[PDB]
């Protein structure tokens, strides 16, 4: 059973780095890319980036370069993975719900989504 | 009818399904066992084909062998054998002559092909 | 009237998946002679005129077969070698002390680790020491009263078993040829500008292919072969940002890499015929390892790559390079293998779009001894040291690039070094051909009637 | 680059009506049902394929660059914003009223 | 020309190289894989030879089968097929009839050899 | 006489035991070696049968090939070859022509069966 | 019926051992439940066929 | 039936030990050298681990 769990909401101040985590379990994590999305209130979904669970390579768009660091930590026997989004130069414009999702196909089809972490600044 | 089909039918009727049975002769440790199995099946097939070749019946299912039938092997009419017996009963009936007849068949091919045919090509 | 006629030996085929034979030309190198047959002497290539064949490099099976074979061979090549389980003990690692001009950067990299291990008798211990590189040492229970009593272990020795490479294994990437089995043949595309996917209209039949060197590297492709006519860009959908871009160059760039230190070796016995090799001491001074890439050749190469990348996208876009976005060390830096030494070289001076006037770019490198090569899969290997300084030279023949995501209201496209998936490097060579299954039995009408 | 359009900006229908939402794109598309809740639910992937667990009310067709997301027998449970995506680009969806 | 040779040539011309393709059908863990490969190649060869034998074409590359051609399978002149098509195009052209025709061929051999020949040997 | 039998006898006499030699061609790590052996024996048998098939001699031990003998291969009377030589001596005598003759045999079958027979079935 | 809360203890480099840690709630014996009348009918029929 | 067995075993490093415990069912425990001075010091092993 594919499952993605996320941490609860966090409230901080501009300039304070914030970490949002997503924990993947119940499937072979190493075979699928994990993507991050940012949904500002009342807006659509902005793409934040993708991380390869096997090599750790992040890929972020221009607007998040130098600000968003995506990483992953494999657990024992690769049964679960903890993925993290560390946002450094935080601003009040970044208030949004941050989602993690699995890419299951070559069409960027996202079947399972996390619950969404609310970040208020 | 499928493999074996009318196994209990008479010898005559069963001759019409010879291709049905003929097509069923071909197709980590466990893989080794399966291999061994495939090799043995191939060897049995090749031995049967070689034996038919030696008798001069290669490529055929029905062939005349030009060897007279001996009254010591069986003494039945054609009607009794083809309409009143199954192949299992016949196989038992002449089991003890299986190898004797085969030797005669080989000798027939030895007499033919070379001794009775090479002299005509000349 | 017309009658059915059967023809056996008809030159037709279908796509199929099968197992290929390894062949190579004539201490036992991993792969090659130990388990391979002789190559086909004086092999022929048969041109098939008026034949068009659809080749997809990405979906080729030969890549998965090569991946599996290489992993299996490597594991066997390590199966009989000395295991380092008895060395996963408490270490006391202090600053190494040398008598000749050690730079302040290297004092933090080479650690003098003292430990108590076994000898070749069950009831006795030895107190020994070795020099290790910092990336291979993990801290436990830091002692804040006396920092020299902190505990250290070899990296990941608590997670799995570290096996020392046998000193008699030849790690040279000797080219291996793949030969099709009976009933099968390999079709090769001779279209010099083939994109790697599509209807190649100039094909030939090959019974057994040429050799491919199983070179392991990241970010840049080494050795292999050059493009016949031009730099070629291959990338699946091209617009899909999770698909690698493979740049196949028509001209190589020479790179020279070295470990200038002597690294005098010490040999310590662990058990009944089980020996361990480690650096004993260093004669002379200590310098960082590095690689040297010619400045003007690299600058020309990047100019041509930018032009060809620009030709494959909207004309109103500038092509720029940027440093790697990060990730594991194996992909952040360029990975080499020179005589068993694994180098992790900082390539941020090559992909920063800085047209540096230097005649020779020099890139600092780290050297690591405990290597888990196949993205965490397999036994951890300990690379023993070699006494004396090491130099090596290789040709850079291609690049692995990743597109830097995507957005609107943007007039430039940023590419970064990528890789880490060994299959892509193997594709950069296997793309030329595919395997077909012969189907010799065909039928057709004609006037042929049996006399019967 | 991949260009996209989305129309209408909002939709209002009665229960049981058949409605369509149009998205145009030169590339692979999928569609998601976004609620004021934990996550969007994927509805359509590929040219026109349904996911497991999706009631047999949602469908689609493509012709040229247009996709219609035909929704048959619209039910109260279908009040949601329907998003359209090409790779990393997600276009704000149509807000359905009912 | 070698294996496959004039693959893109017409059906007529390609009939002169049937032996060239025919000769290419035959010839620690890695050894096991190679073995498996050899066994599969042998099985495919034997299945093709058995099928030709059942059709009554054993030992030949060209054989008449005494089965009329149906207009539903194709409708082309001999010139068009032998001079205006390659074997790949023909193979695709009648792919969906591959098994149907084979059944008729087996039936033809069933009608011959026994039913139409055994009565004459008598 | 058994396998090989009169190995030292003349070429003529030895022709009467061809079936005796023909029947001897077919029938944990050690098992793997034996397997390998069985596979190689099968491959050699199949290669010989395929070669005889290509020459048009399938199913026979003696066959005419319709290829004239060249005086450059040997120059001996029939009496000298069949009554004054053994098969080993003959095998050495024409060893260097073994492949040349085989090519001609293949060409003969190429000329027959299709080019000289297909035109008559029409 | 017991919960038998599990504890995991490491023995070696990737070699782990699982054992019961503690039990939450009360402790009862394990048991099986066989329908009385079905068993009685089954044995009656078995006795008849054996006889 | 349920016994609380304390034991000293290895950890994931060659030079360290762990003192742990587990609950085992009586049929899997074999008695050695019963201590008649303090019954809590009797020795036990896993059944047939010596064989
Ligand atoms: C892309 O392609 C390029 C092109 O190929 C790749 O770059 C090339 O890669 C190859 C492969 O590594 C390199 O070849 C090696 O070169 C070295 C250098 O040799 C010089 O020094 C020799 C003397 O050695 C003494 O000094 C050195 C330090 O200077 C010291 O390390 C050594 O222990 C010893 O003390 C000279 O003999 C040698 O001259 C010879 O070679 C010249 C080549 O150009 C030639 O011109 C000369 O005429 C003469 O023939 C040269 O001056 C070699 O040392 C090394 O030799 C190893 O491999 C050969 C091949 O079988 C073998 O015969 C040797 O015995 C030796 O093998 C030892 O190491 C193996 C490690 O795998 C081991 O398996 C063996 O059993 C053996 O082990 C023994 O020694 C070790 C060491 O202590 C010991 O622990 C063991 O117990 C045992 O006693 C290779 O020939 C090329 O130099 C390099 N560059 C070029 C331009 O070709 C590039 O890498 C590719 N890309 C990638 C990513 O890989
Ligand atoms: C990177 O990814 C992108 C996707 O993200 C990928 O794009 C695909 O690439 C393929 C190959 O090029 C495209 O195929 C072409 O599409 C052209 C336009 O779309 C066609 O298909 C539409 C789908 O309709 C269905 O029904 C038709 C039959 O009706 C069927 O063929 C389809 O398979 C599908 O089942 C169709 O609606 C559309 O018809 C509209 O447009 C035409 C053109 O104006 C118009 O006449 C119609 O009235 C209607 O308005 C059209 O049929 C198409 O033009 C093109 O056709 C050429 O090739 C075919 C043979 O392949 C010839 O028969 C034809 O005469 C043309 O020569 C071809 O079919 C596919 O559409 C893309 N997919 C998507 C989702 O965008 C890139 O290729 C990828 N790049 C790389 C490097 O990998
Ligand atoms: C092998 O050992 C490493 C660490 O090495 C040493 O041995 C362990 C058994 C412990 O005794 C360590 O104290 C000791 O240094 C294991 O990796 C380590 O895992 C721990 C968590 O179990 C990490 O600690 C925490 O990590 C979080 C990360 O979010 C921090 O927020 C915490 O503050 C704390 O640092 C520790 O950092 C980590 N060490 C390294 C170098 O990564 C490793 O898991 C173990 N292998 C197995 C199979 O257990
Ligand atoms: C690494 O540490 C070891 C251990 O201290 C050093 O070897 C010791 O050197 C001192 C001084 O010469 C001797 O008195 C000890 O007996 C040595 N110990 C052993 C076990 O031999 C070694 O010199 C250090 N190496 C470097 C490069 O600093
Ligand atoms: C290896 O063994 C030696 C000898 O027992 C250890 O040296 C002792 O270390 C302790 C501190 O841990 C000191 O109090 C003793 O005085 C030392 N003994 C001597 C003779 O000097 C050494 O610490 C051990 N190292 C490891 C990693 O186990
Ligand atoms: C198609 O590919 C073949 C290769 O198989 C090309 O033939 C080669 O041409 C070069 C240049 O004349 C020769 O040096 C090679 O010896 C040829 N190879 C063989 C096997 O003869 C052929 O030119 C290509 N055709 C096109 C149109 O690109
Ligand atoms: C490699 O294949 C491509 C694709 O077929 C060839 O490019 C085509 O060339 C013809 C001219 O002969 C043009 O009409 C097509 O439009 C081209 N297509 C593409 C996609 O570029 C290319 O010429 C081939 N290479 C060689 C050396 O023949
Ligand atoms: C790599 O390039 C550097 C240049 O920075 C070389 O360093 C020079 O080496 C020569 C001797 O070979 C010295 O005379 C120069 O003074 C050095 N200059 C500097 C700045 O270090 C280095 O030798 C080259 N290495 C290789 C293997 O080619
Ligand atoms: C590779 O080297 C570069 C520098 O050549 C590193 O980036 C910068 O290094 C300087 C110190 O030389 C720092 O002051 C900068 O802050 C670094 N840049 C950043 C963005 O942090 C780079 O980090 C090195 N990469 C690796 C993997 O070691
Ligand atoms: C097995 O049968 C026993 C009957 O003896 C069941 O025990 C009863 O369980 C119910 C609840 O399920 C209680 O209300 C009764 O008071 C219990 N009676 C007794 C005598 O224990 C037991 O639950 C059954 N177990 C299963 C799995 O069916
Ligand atoms: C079995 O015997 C009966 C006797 O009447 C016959 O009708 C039937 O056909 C036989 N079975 C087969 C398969 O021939
Ligand atoms: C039939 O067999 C017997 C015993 O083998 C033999 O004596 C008899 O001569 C044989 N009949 C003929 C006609 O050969
Ligand atoms: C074959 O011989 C055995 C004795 O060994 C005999 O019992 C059996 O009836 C014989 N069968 C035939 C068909 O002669
Ligand atoms: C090692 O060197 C550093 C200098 O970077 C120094 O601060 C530290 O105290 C040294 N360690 C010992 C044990 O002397
Ligand atoms: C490599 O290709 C480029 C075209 O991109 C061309 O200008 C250059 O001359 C080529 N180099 C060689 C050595 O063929
Ligand atoms: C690199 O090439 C560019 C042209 O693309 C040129 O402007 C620049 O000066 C070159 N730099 C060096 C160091 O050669
Ligand atoms: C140390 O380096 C010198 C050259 O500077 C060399 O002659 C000597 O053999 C080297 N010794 C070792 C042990 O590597
Ligand atoms: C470094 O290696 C080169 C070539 O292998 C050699 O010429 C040079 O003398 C070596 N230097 C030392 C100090 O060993
Ligand atoms: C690099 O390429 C050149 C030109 O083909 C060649 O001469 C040289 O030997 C190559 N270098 C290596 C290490 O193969
Ligand atoms: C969507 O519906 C409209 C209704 O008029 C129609 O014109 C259009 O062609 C449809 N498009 C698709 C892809 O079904
Ligand atoms: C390919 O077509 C041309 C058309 O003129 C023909 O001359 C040529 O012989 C054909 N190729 C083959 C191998 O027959
Ligand atoms: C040709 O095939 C069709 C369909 O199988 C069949 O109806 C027709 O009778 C066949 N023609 C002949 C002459 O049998
Ligand atoms: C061997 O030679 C002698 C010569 O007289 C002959 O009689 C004998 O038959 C020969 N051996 C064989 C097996 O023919
Ligand atoms: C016999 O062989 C020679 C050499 O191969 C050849 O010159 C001669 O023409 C051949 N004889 C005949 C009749 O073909």
């Amino acid at each position: 059973q594919v499952q993605l769990l996320q941490s609860g909401a966090a409230v901080t101040k501009p300039g304070a780095s914030v970490r949002v985590s997503c924990e993947a379990s119940g499937y072979n994590i190493r075979d699928y890319f994990i993507h991050w999305w940012r949904q500002a209130p009342g807006q659509g979904l902005q793409w934040v980036g993708w991380i390869n669970p096997k090599t750790g390579q992040p890929n972020n768009p221009r607007q998040f370069q130098g600000r968003v660091s995506l990483t992953r930590h494999a657990s024992w026997d690769f049964d679960t993975y903890s993925f993290y989004m560390d946002l450094k130069a935080l601003r009040s414009d970044d208030t949004a719900v941050y989602f993690c999702a699995r890419q299951r196909s070559d069409y960027w089809d996202f079947d399972v989504w996390g619950s969404g972490t609310q970040v208020t600044v | 009818l499928g493999f074996l089909g009318a196994a209990g039918s008479t010898m005559g009727a069963a001759s019409m399904t010879l291709t049905v049975q003929a097509r069923q002769l071909l197709s980590t440790v466990w893989g080794i066992k399966q291999l061994q199995t495939r090799v043995l099946a191939i060897e049995r097939y090749l031995k049967d084909q070689q034996l038919l070749g030696i008798w001069g019946c290669s490529g055929k299912l029905i062939c005349c062998t030009n060897v007279p039938w001996n009254s010591s092997w069986s003494n039945k009419s054609q009607t009794d054998i083809w309409n009143n017996m199954t192949w299992m009963e016949w196989d038992r009936e002449i089991s003890n002559y299986t190898d004797t007849i085969y030797r005669l068949l080989e000798d027939s091919q030895t007499q033919q092909e070379k001794n009775e045919k090479d002299l005509l090509a000349l | 009237n017309m009658w059915v006629t059967v023809y056996y030996g008809v030159p037709v085929w279908t796509d199929a998946k099968t197992t290929l034979f390894c062949a190579s030309d004539t201490v036992h190198n991993v792969w090659a002679t130990h388990a391979c047959v002789p190559t086909d002497p004086n092999p022929q290539e048969i041109v098939l005129e008026n034949v068009t064949e659809n080749f997809n490099m990405w979906k080729n099976d030969m890549v998965d077969q090569m991946h599996e074979d290489i992993i299996s061979l490597w594991d066997q090549s390590l199966k009989p070698c000395v295991k380092l389980t008895p060395l996963c003990v408490t270490l006391h690692c202090t600053n190494a002390t040398f008598k000749n001009n050690v730079t302040n950067d290297m004092n933090k990299e080479i650690r003098n680790c003292s430990f108590n291990t076994t000898t070749e008798i069950r009831d006795k211990k030895q107190q020994g020491y070795a020099l290790f590189y910092r990336p291979d040492i993990v801290l436990l229970k830091e002692n804040r009263n006396n920092s020299n009593n902190s505990e250290y272990i070899l990296i990941n020795c608590n997670a799995s078993t570290i096996t020392q490479a046998c000193p008699k294994v030849n790690f040279d990437p000797i080219p291996i040829h793949y030969c099709a089995p009976a009933g099968y043949a390999i079709l090769k595309c001779n279209n010099k500008t083939f994109s790697g996917k599509g209807p190649c209209n100039n094909v030939s039949t090959v019974q057994c292919t040429h050799g491919i060197k199983p070179v392991v590297s990241t970010q840049l492709l080494l050795n292999g072969s050059l493009a016949e006519k031009e730099i070629i860009i291959r990338s699946e959908n091209l617009t899909d940002n999770v698909k690698t871009i493979i740049v196949h160059l028509n001209k190589s760039v020479e790179i020279v890499c070295t470990r200038p230190n002597n690294n005098t070796r010490k040999s310590m016995r662990i058990g009944p015929g089980q020996t361990f090799y480690a650096t004993g001491d260093i004669i002379g001074d200590i310098r960082q390892a590095y690689c040297n890439i010619s400045g003007s050749k690299w600058n020309e190469t990047l100019k041509r790559v930018k032009e060809k990348l620009q030709e494959n996208y909207n004309n109103n876009k500038t092509i720029k390079f940027a440093p790697s976005s990060g990730g594991d060390l194996e992909i952040t830096t360029h990975s080499f293998n020179c005589r068993g030494e694994f180098f992790y070289c900082n390539t941020t001076r090559l992909f920063n779009n800085n047209a540096t006037e230097d005649e020779t770019i020099t890139l600092p490198c780290r050297i690591k001894q405990i290597i888990n090569m196949w993205q965490g899969v397999g036994r951890a290997m300990y690379a023993p040291p070699i006494a004396g300084n090491i130099t090596c030279k290789s040709n850079i023949t291609g690049l692995l690039l990743v597109r830097d995501g995507g957005e609107d209201n943007k007039t430039e496209e940023i590419f970064r070094p990528g890789g880490g998936n060994m299959k892509d490097n193997w594709r950069s060579e296997l793309y030329k051909y595919k395997v077909i299954e012969l189907k010799p039995l065909g039928i057709a009408p004609t006037g042929c009637k049996r006399r019967v | 680059d991949i260009q996209m359009t989305q129309s209408p900006s909002s939709l209002s229908a009665s229960v049981g009506d058949t409605v369509t939402i149009t998205c145009q794109a030169n590339g692979y598309l999928n569609w998601y049902q976004q609620r004021r809740g934990k996550a969007p639910k994927l509805l359509i992937y590929d040219g026109s394929k349904l996911e497991r667990g999706v009631p047999s009310r949602f469908s689609g067709r493509r012709w040229g660059q247009e996709y219609n997301l035909t929704i048959n027998n619209l039910q109260p449970e279908d009040i949601a914003t329907y998003f359209c995506q090409v790779y990393e680009f997600v276009v704000p969806g149509t807000r359905l009223d009912l």
